[PDB]
C-alpha cells in the first residue's frame, strides 16, 4: 500500500448551504441525460480499451 | 505588487511600489538581467518589450536578454542553429528521461533554449 | 442524584442565550467537592487527582489533591489559582461571563454589594418579573445552600502557610485562609494536599518542598523559590491521509505533573480514623 | 385510460355526465417525477462536489489524477467517494471503522480490466487498488456536450406543457467527470459490500458475474437504501442482440 | 478544487453589525435574534430587531415624488411617560457606555459598541482582556478575529462614502431644528459631526428633514420637529413641549359597526428634523 | 401483547446489564475494549462482572460469587478452543479463565443484519398520523453486540457452573457433549439462552 | 398572496356561517383560530385543500391557497 489512512475518521461533508444553491444554479442547465450517456460510455469504452 | 510583497512577507503599508521595484535595481545591471516585476509592470502597460542600458555600456539589457547596443531586439534568424536539440526527438528524449527519472505523469514540459546576439 | 455542580446551576434567563452547563458527570459523588472536575478546571485551572496514603491490605487512606493546569510561564493574574476577595473580581472577567455565574461568585466571596447591583440591573430585564426573578431565587437559593453546607459553624489543625522554610516570618497564608469563606477553605482543603502529615507523633513527608504559594493575593501555583516548575499539557483532510503502510516504549512513564503539595497536617492521638 | 363523473342533484333526476382522459393526469405525473428524481440526482452531484471541494485541493480532478506522484490526494479522493456512497446507502453512517490501506496500479500487468477499483484484504485489513490510468483515460476521453439522448405523443405533450428558462470552472464536461467517477466508485463499492457481507468467494464470484448483485444486493438495497445512481435511467447496449449473436 | 482560483463569489451578506455577536465560550452556543429584513441589500445597517432593541426605533418607509421615490425614515418606539434617559433615542460616545449596560450584555455585543462608537482605548482593553481570558489562542482568538473583521469591513464600507457625503456639495443635510427661533435644536450639525461615519449614515438613514429642497421644489413634510439631538444624543423629545402620545399598540360595538373598513390614520411617531438640499434626482 | 411484555422484561434484562456495564464505567464501548489487547484488566473485570450477574440471576437467593479468579487473555489460535471462546481450567487447585480475544473481536466487528431484514411489529399508520397532527443513546447494532456477549458469557458460565457442582471431569465432557442443556430450565429462566431457539440443517 | 388576513377571514366567517347553519340553535363559535396559507407543494395534501392541525394545544388551519386559485 502506497498510502492509507486510520480506522474511524470522518466524511468530510459541504456545510455552506449558499455554496451547494450556487453550485445547483451553475449545474442546472446541464442536461442530467447527456451526462449520463457520456459517463456510461466513456466508462465502457475504457473497458472496451482494457479488454482487448 | 500587492501579490509579490505578500509572499515576500512585506507588509503592503510598510513597503510603497516605487521603493518595491528599485529593490531590483541591485540585479538589473549586475547580473544583466531585467526583474520579473518590470516585466510584468510593462506588460501590464502594453495591454493597456523593454530595453535599457548604462552610461558607456556596450550592450542593452532587455527582456530578450542581451543585445548590441542599437541593434534590433532579435538578432537575425539565421544567427544561431538550433537544430541538434531543437527537434523533436532530442525534445521527446530528454522529456521522457525527466518523467522516468522524476517518477512522473504529468505537469513536464521541456522547451528548447533559443539564443539571441550573445550566448 | 445531587448535582452539587457549583456552576451548573446556571440559567440563561436571557431568552436569546441557552446555557449549555457541559460539566463534569463527579458531581453526583457525595465528596468532599462542592465543585465537580469539569467546573473545577476551567474556573481555578484545576484538575481532581487523589493521592493514597495507606494502602496495603484494607487502610486505604486515598487523601485527595489537584493539579496545576497553570504552565512555567504564567505569571500574577495568569498564575494565581484561588484569588482572594479583594481580587477576585480582577482575575475572573465576570464581565465576560454569565450574570448567574457573577452572581455564585460574588456569594462565594461574600461581595453581597455586587449581589445586590446584579439583581438590581436584571430588574430591567424584559421578562424581570415573569422569569428572571425566579431565576435568581433558584439561582441564590442554591448557592446559599451550598454555601452553608460548606461553611462549619452553620447548624482540624491543618496549616497551609506552615512549611515555608527561607521565609523571613510571618505565614499569615492560614490568616486568609481563615479569611476566605467555608466554601473557599473546604475548597482548599479538598484540593491541596499538606506537604507533611503527622499522626500521633508519627510524621510522613509526601514531597521535599511544597508546591503551592498562598498569599494576599490568594492561592498561586508559583514555587517557593526559583523558576517554575515545567508543567505541560473528524472532518477528514488531505493531511489526514497517512503515507505508506510502513523509544522507551517497554517503560510506564511518571506523571509530568505538579499537584497541589503545601502545608502540614497535625492528627492527635487518634489512630488510623477510617470512618 | 378515461374515467367519467356524474353530478345529480338528491330530488332531481336532470344528470351531468363529463367525461376524462386520464393522459393528462398520467404526464403530469411523469413530469413532476422526472423533476423530482433530475433534482434529488443534482442535489447529490453537488454535495459531491462540495465535499471535494471541502477537502481543499488546489488543482482540478483531472489534473489531481493525472499527477502520479501525488498519491496522497488520489487516496483522499477514492476514500471520500467511497464514503459518500457507503453514507448515501446507510445515511447514519459517517466513518467508515476499520482502516483502509490504498495502492495506485500503473500497469496493464497490474490492473484488472472492468474494475478500475477493486478491494483485497491483506488477511488483517482491506486494501483499495485504484487503477490511476484508467481514471486518467476515462476522466480524459472527450465529451460529446451537444447531442441529445433519447411515445411521440407525450413527447409532443411534454414539449408544450412544460417550460424553459434560457464564477466556477465546471462546465458540463467537469460534471461528466465527476458523474463518471461517482458511477465507478459506486460500482466498486457494490462490489466491496458483496465482499465484506458475503465472504471473498462471494466476491470473486461476483467479479467473474455481477448478476448475483440482483439478490445480494435488492435483498437490503432497493428497500432500505436510495435507489442506485443508474436507476434515474435505463440502459442498453447498441445492437445487443445482434452483438451477442457475433 | 471546484470554484476558479480565488474568483470572489457573489451572495447575499447579512448586513446587522449585530448579527456577529457570538458567544465567546465556544462551550456555550448561543445565537443571535436577527429580523430577515438584515438580508436587504439597502441603507440600513442594523435589522429591525437590533433596532427596536437597542435604539427604540422602527424602521419606516416615506413615498416621494411624478417617480414615486421612496425615502428611508425610522420611528419612535418612545412611550409618551419615558422620562431622562430612556428619551435617549441614539446616545452619543459620550453617553452611550452607561445608556447601553455593557455589563448586562455580551462581551462581543460591547466590542462591536466600542467600535461603533469610536472607543480604541475600550476595543484595545477587551482585546487584551480575551487574549488574557479563556482558551484564547484555541479558537476564542479566532471568533474574536472574526467579529472584528466583520465589523471594521462594516465600518470600512460606511465611512469613506459617509466623508465623501460630508463633503459632497449636491446633497446637503443639516440636522437640527428648522425653526431657527428655538432653544433645543442647538448646534445639532455640529453634534451630527461630533458623530462617528458610521453613526451618521445611521442617523441619516433614520430622521428624514422636515423640509427638503429638489433643484427648486421644497417639500415640507413637517410643520414640525418630532426629535432633537443634544450632546447625549438623539433624543426622542419634543422641542417645544409636551411629548407626543406614542400608544405603542402592539410588540411590547356602535363605535366599530360606523367605523367598519374606513380609512384610518396611523398613531406613530416619525422622526422628522432638520434641513436637507440636493441638486438633480441622484436616484 | 403477552409476547411484548416478554419482550419487556428481556430488554430490561439488558438494561440491567448495562447498569452493570456503567458501573464498571468503562470509556470506550466493549468492541474497542476487546480490540485493545493492552486492556487485560478491562477484558477480565468484563467477564468477572458478567458472570457475576448471570450467576446472580441463576440463583437469585445467591447473593455469593467467587471473588477472585486467575484470567488469561488467549491471541493465538493454538489457545483457543472453536465454539468456546472462554474456558475454566485449573492449574492444580489454581482456577483459570481463559478467553479468546481474537473471538471475541471477530463476533462483535462482524456487520449486524439491523436494516437488511423486516420484521413485524407495532405498525398503525393511523396512530402515526395521528402523532404526527397533534404534534447518551444505544443502537440497535451497539445493542446486538451487547446481546452477543451476553449469551456468550452465559455459555461460558453454564461450562463454569458445570464445573464447580460437578468437577473438572464433568466439565471436560460437558465441553465435548452439550446435551446436558437441552432442558437448561429444570433459575435458569433468567438467563437469555432460554427465551429462543437456534438450529442447523443441512441445505 | 400578500392578502392572507383576508384569506384567513375569509375561511373563518365561512367556516363559522356553516357552524351556524348545521347548528342552528348554536350560535357560538371558536372566535380565534390559529392560520397559515401554505404555497408549496409538500405544505398541501391531495383532495384536502383545508387542514386542521394542533400543534401541542395550538389549533393550526392550513390553507391549500394555490389549489383554490386552481379550482377558482
Ligand atoms: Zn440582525
Amino acid at each position: 500500500p502506497q498510502q492509507y489512512i486510520n480506522s474511524g475518521t470522518e466524511i468530510p461533508f459541504c456545510d455552506d448551504a449558499e455554496f451547494l444553491n450556487r453550485l445547483l444554479k451553475h449545474i442546472d442547465p446541464y442536461p442530467l441525460s447527456r451526462m449520463y450517456y457520456n459517463a456510461a460510455n466513456t466508462m465502457f469504452y475504457t473497458t472496451m480499451e482494457n479488454y482487448a | 505588487i500587492k501579490q509579490a510583497q505578500s509572499l515576500l512577507g512585506i507588509p503592503d503599508y510598510s513597503q510603497t511600489v516605487v521603493d518595491f521595484v528599485k529593490m531590483f535595481q541591485k540585479i538589473i545591471f549586475p547580473y544583466q538581467l531585467v526583474p520579473n516585476v518590470i516585466i510584468k509592470l510593462n506588460n501590464f502597460d502594453q495591454m493597456v518589450k523593454i530595453r535599457l542600458f548604462c552610461k558607456n555600456d556596450s550592450i542593452a539589457i532587455s527582456s530578450s536578454g542581451i543585445v548590441p547596443i542599437n541593434m534590433p531586439d532579435f538578432s537575425p534568424p539565421n544567427t544561431f542553429d538550433y537544430s541538434d536539440y531543437a527537434n523533436r526527438t532530442n525534445i521527446n528524449f530528454v522529456t521522457q528521461r525527466v518523467l522516468t527519472d522524476g517518477g512522473f505523469s504529468s505537469g513536464i514540459t521541456v522547451t528548447p533554449v533559443k539564443y539571441n546576439y550573445y550566448l | 442524584r445531587v448535582n452539587r455542580c457549583i456552576f451548573a446551576s446556571i440559567v440563561s434567563f436571557d431568552a436569546c442565550i441557552t446555557y449549555k452547563s457541559p460539566c463534569s458527570p463527579d458531581a453526583y459523588h457525595d465528596d468532599g467537592w462542592f465543585i465537580c472536575n469539569n467546573h473545577l478546571i476551567k474556573r481555578f485551572k484545576m484538575s481532581k487527582m487523589v493521592l493514597p496514603i495507606f494502602d496495603e491490605d484494607d487502610n486505604q487512606f486515598k487523601m485527595t489533591i489537584a493539579r496545576h493546569l497553570v504552565g512555567n510561564k504564567e505569571r500574577g493574574i495568569k498564575r494565581i489559582l484561588i484569588p482572594s476577595a479583594t481580587n477576585y473580581q480582577d482575575v475572573f472577567n465576570l464581565n465576560s461571563m454569565m450574570q448567574a455565574e457573577q452572581l455564585i461568585f460574588h456569594l462565594i466571596y461574600n461581595n453581597e454589594n455586587a449581589v445586590n447591583t446584579i439583581c438590581d440591573n436584571l430588574k430591567y430585564t424584559e421578562g424581570f418579573t415573569s422569569n428572571t426573578q425566579r431565576v435568581i431565587h433558584s439561582v441564590y437559593a442554591t448557592t446559599k445552600s451550598i454555601l452553608d453546607t460548606t461553611n462549619p459553624n452553620t447548624f482540624e489543625l491543618r496549616f497551609f502557610d506552615v512549611t515555608n522554610a527561607r521565609a523571613l516570618r510571618g505565614g499569615a497564608g492560614d490568616q486568609l485562609f481563615n479569611n476566605y469563606s467555608g466554601f473557599l477553605q473546604n475548597l482548599i482543603r479538598r484540593a491541596v494536599a499538606p506537604e507533611y502529615l503527622q499522626i500521633d507523633t508519627e510524621e510522613l513527608r509526601f514531597r521535599n518542598c511544597a508546591t503551592c504559594i498562598i498569599d494576599e493575593t490568594g492561592l498561586v501555583a508559583s514555587v517557593p523559590d526559583g523558576p517554575e516548575l515545567y508543567n505541560p499539557i473528524n472532518r477528514l483532510q488531505i493531511r489526514n491521509v497517512l503515507k505508506f503502510e510502513g523509544t522507551l516504549s517497554g517503560y510506564e512513564e511518571y506523571p509530568t505533573y505538579v499537584p497541589l503539595f503545601l502545608g502540614y497536617q497535625i492528627i492527635n492521638s487518634e489512630n488510623n480514623f477510617l470512618r | 385510460n378515461k374515467v367519467r363523473t356524474v353530478t345529480e342533484i338528491v330530488n332531481s333526476d336532470e344528470k351531468i355526465q363529463k367525461t376524462y382522459e386520464l393522459a393528462e393526469f398520467d404526464l403530469k405525473n411523469l413530469s413532476s417525477l422526472e423533476s423530482y428524481e433530475t433534482l434529488k440526482i443534482k442535489l447529490a452531484l453537488s454535495k459531491y462536489m462540495a465535499m471535494l471541494s471541502t477537502l481543499e485541493m488546489t488543482q482540478p480532478l483531472l489534473e489531481i489524477f493525472r499527477n502520479k506522484a501525488d498519491t496522497r490526494q488520489i487516496a483522499a479522493v477514492v476514500f471520500s467517494t467511497l464514503a459518500f456512497i457507503h453514507n448515501r446507502f446507510h445515511p447514519l453512517v459517517t466513518n467508515f471503522t476499520n482502516k483502509m490501506e490504498f495502492v495506485v496500479t500503473e500497469t496493464n500487468d497490474t490492473s484488472i480490466p472492468g474494475e478500475p477499483i477493486l478491494f483485497t484484504e491483506n488477511e488483517g485489513v482491506l486494501l483499495c487498488s485504484v487503477d490511476r490510468p484508467s481514471i486518467v483515460k476515462m476522466l480524459s476521453r472527450e465529451f460529446d456536450t451537444e447531442a441529445l439522448v433519447n411515445n411521440c405523443n407525450v413527447r409532443i405533450a411534454k414539449t408544450f406543457g412544460a417550460s424553459k428558462r434560457k464564477d466556477f470552472s465546471i462546465t458540463e464536461v467537469e460534471a461528466t467527470q465527476y458523474l463518471t467517477l461517482l458511477l465507478t466508485v459506486e460500482h466498486a463499492y457494490l462490489h466491496y459490500y458483496i465482499f465484506k457481507n458475503y465472504g471473498v468467494f462471494e466476491y470473486c464470484k461476483s467479479l467473474t458475474d455481477h448478476s448475483l448483485f440482483t439478490n445480494k444486493l435488492r435483498s437490503t438495497m432497493s428497500t432500505k437504501t436510495s435507489n442506485l445512481l443508474l436507476s434515474k435511467f435505463k440502459f442498453t447496449i447498441e445492437d445487443f442482440d445482434k452483438i451477442n449473436s457475433n
